[PDB]
RNA sequence: UGACGGCUCUAAUCUAUUAG
DNA sequence: TAATAGATTAGAGCCGTCA
């Protein structure tokens, strides 16, 4: 009765901090997170540049090649040998060996390597090219149709291929209302932080599954009604499957390159985990 | 565990609201503590139609009243800008001015709106100009209400060079229960955003008629934060043209804009995104002045916060003006990178505050993510890191992230938990938006009250 | 133009690079 | 002078209103 009393706001301080922050702050236990980065296990321990003078056209398309390279100052960028280009083109077979130059991969990759002709940040551009391009060399061999974005060039599996997962039941194709929704990746890879390649998550959508949707607004619009709903565990899951999916043997994914050497790419994403967290396992509908 | 990489923790920095106590939630604290700058009594204008002002009043004496959220927990009740904010606010009071309904036939007619968009802002503009010129009754903000899109730079411009504060308010944020699609549904769908749209508009009004919500309760003396941002505008048909922007905050009081010049730079085509070295070091020397003035003391420390990669010779230049121990750091944010990290047990998204250093210069900062104390994510989706790397100079790396986020709760024009981006970048990018109207627009109020 | 974010869609530009 | 790309950028729409 008769609240007469100095206000000391501080002590309104304690009881925000126990009343309604009740066990609810940042420090409380450990956790692990799984990126979306996916360490190069091994690459291939050489990388080629080939001397094809007056063998290849210069009106040629290097992008039609059967294997992933690229013209650098009339030389040919690609970890394959240099006999591995005969159906594209004939007339390479006058091409000796020892006139292309070999660059080793670890040190063109950890920069110590830098001469004249070629420097190191434009070394590591050229196998980010290469391992960019070398995908969609591969996706046609893995049964998956693709889609050009603005920039990249996402992927997708197409309607009833599968029985709608890859494992688990890990859904990954689905409708909604009249209209199909197709879970999709992109392709990226750079060397800095480490030998690693980047994915991320698209949702391409289909009319029935096939015939695709080629107004941008109807797929862009599309695309954010399937999202507004995912979990997290929705989108670790959809991507952790269609990654498994991709990936031939169950140790990792083989770019192949070469005629025989290839680039492995581990299906297990590159791990983190942190000393304190959160705890909430809180919900009830939506 | 040996391959496994660490994730830093950030403790969350906190802000103290009036009375000198601190907490950590802004809007939250703020109706048990009150802004840090009382101000007595606001008072409005608006222009527009007699509905406009019909509508006007009807959210006035509507947000009064205390006014709940769908989901509570995540935005928290708003009981009433008189109670939360400690002020007073009528509707009776507030200033009327009218715009007569033919001279938006008069105007509007003509279906160019090139043409129209800059002459219709006039008569915005001289009529208000007209107002508050020579009558006694100063009128504290002028709230601009537009009936229909049928504008932002062109208004705000000419406003500009008279220090005068307005908020531009469309008729759908107040209306849209009449506001309805072919559907019947409204237009913006303010069915679970009522209750935290009062919670932003408040703080903003309450901004810009001097107060000031809070202050960042955890910052070292001696140190200064410069936000600069580079925008291309197309209003200029003369390829080279590239504006650039300054911010300065000074961190105990209002902030102070820069813009050193136009700056009509190379831009072969729109731009190029970097600071001539006459450019730089002119704005530095007139940037540093600013807060030894405002503070009396001699700065310590500058960061430089920026979106882009600073060049060398701009560092010499800037490195050139700086006096004795003064040493700047380049912390250029950077929000296209991803590395989308995921919870492994559970459903909830990285918590935010983790950060990953990759080295002693580059590092992932989660300025969005999982608070705890709203129980949510305010990233919808997984957060998206911001890549922060220290362009030029020497600092240690941890310390710069820890003031990041202490940067990211300082937005006064919306009550958010926090940014996803330092406010140092964020008010600079509405900072070139407004002053790239006009070319000649000079002589610019250093007030962040308005010009937002 | 209450804000926020997270998306697609464009758009430069700056670096090797071959043809002018 | 435009192609191919990678890296690095800025606008400009549209969508969602968070467990
Ligand atoms: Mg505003």
């Amino acid at each position: 009765n008769v609240p007469k009393k100095p206000p000391d706001h501080s002590k309104s301080n304690l009881l925000y901090q126990q009343i309604f922050l009740h066990d609810k702050q940042a420090i409380e236990k450990e956790e692990t997170y799984d990126s979306n980065w996916f360490p190069i296990i091994s690459f291939p321990n050489e990388l080629r540049f080939h001397r094809y003078d007056w063998r290849l056209p210069k009106q040629f398309d290097v992008r039609t090649l059967a294997f992933p390279a690229i013209r650098y100052k009339e030389y040919l960028c690609t970890f394959a040998w240099e006999y591995d280009f005969i159906h594209q083109l004939p007339k390479t077979e006058t091409y000796n060996g020892q006139e292309s130059i070999r660059i080793s991969t670890s040190d063109i990759l950890s920069g110590r390597y830098d001469t004249d002709f070629i420097r190191n940040y434009e070394c590591q551009r050229l196998i980010v090219q290469l391992i960019n391009k070398a995908f969609e060399l591969r996706m046609k061999d893995k049964n998956v149709r693709e889609y050009q974005m603005s920039k990249t060039f996402a992927y997708w599996i197409e309607k009833g291929k599968l029985e709608k997962d890859k494992f688990e039941k890990i859904k990954l194709v689905g409708k909604q209302k009249n209209k199909y929704w197709h879970f999709g990746i992109s392709a990226a890879g750079k060397l800095y932080p480490s030998p690693v390649l980047m994915v991320s998550s698209h949702i391409i959508f289909t009319m029935d599954g096939i015939n695709l949707i080629k107004s941008k607004s109807i797929q862009h619009s599309s695309r954010r009604k399937q999202g507004k709903n995912w979990w997290n565990d929705k989108w670790r899951e959809k991507l952790l499957a269609f990654i498994r999916f991709l990936s031939d043997d169950q140790n990792a994914i083989y770019l192949n390159v070469g005629s025989e050497e290839k680039i492995l790419i581990s299906n297990k994403p590159l791990k983190f985990f942190g000393k304190m967290s959160y705890v909430t396992p809180s919900e009830v509908t939506l | 565990r040996g391959s496994m990489k660490e994730l830093i923790y950030i403790e969350e920095p906190s802000i103290l609201f009036a009375h000198g106590q601190k907490c950590t939630d802004p809007r939250d604290g703020l109706a048990l503590f009150g802004p840090l700058n009382q101000i007595y009594g606001i008072k409005s204008g608006v222009v527009g139609t007699q509905k406009g002002l019909q509508i006007f009043k009807s959210y006035l004496d509507k947000i009064q009243k205390p006014i709940y959220n769908h989901n509570n927990i995540t935005r928290p009740m708003f009981p009433g800008f008189e109670a939360v904010f400690g002020c007073k606010w009528e509707s009776q009071n507030i200033v009327f001015k009218e715009i007569t309904d033919e001279e938006i036939r008069r105007y509007l007619f003509n279906a160019s709106t090139h043409k129209r968009t800059y002459d219709l802002v006039t008569l915005f503009n001289d009529k208000i100009i007209t107002a508050n010129k020579n009558d006694e009754e100063r009128v504290d903000v002028w709230f601009v209400i537009v009936p229909e899109e049928i504008f932002h730079d062109q208004l705000k411009a000419r406003l500009l060079e008279h220090t005068i504060p307005t908020q531009i308010l469309r008729e759908s944020t107040l209306a849209w229960r009449d506001f309805k699609n072919t559907f019947g549904a409204p237009i913006r769908d303010f069915s679970k955003i009522e209750g935290h749209l009062a919670w932003t508009i408040s703080t903003a009004a309450y901004y810009k008629a001097g107060g000031k919500p809070w202050k960042l309760g955890d910052i070292r003396p001696g140190v200064c934060y410069l936000g600069l941002v580079y925008k291309k505008i197309e209003k200029s048909k003369n390829p080279q043209n590239a504006c650039c922007a300054a911010q300065m905050f000074l961190d105990n009081g209002d902030g102070t804009v820069f813009k050193g010049e136009v700056g009509p730079w190379y831009n072969p085509e729109k731009g190029e995104y970097h600071l001539k070295p006459k450019e730089a070091k002119a704005l530095l020397t007139q940037a540093l002045e600013s807060y030894k003035e405002q503070n009396k003391s001699y700065p310590k420390e500058v960061f430089i916060h920026a979106r882009t990669r600073f060049n060398d010779e701009e560092w010499n230049a800037f490195n050139e003006v700086t006096p004795k121990n003064t040493n700047l750091v380049g912390v250029t944010i950077t929000k296209s990178k991803p590395l989308k990290l995921y919870k492994t047990e559970g459903a909830f998204p990285i918590m935010r505050g983790n950060a990953y250093i990759v080295d002693e210069k580059k590092a992932f900062l989660w300025t969005l993510g999982f608070v705890p104390k709203l129980q949510s994510t305010l990233s919808m989706e997984v957060p998206n890191p911001i890549f922060i790397e220290i362009n030029k100079g020497e600092a240690e790396i941890q310390q710069v992230l820890k003031d990041i986020l202490a940067l990211t709760k300082l937005n006064y024009n919306a009550c958010i938990y926090a940014d996803g981006e330092p406010v140092t970048l964020r008010f600079a990018n509405k900072i070139g938006e407004i002053l790239t109207a006009s070319t000649e627009i000079k002589t610019p109020p250093l007030a962040f009250k308005y010009y937002i």
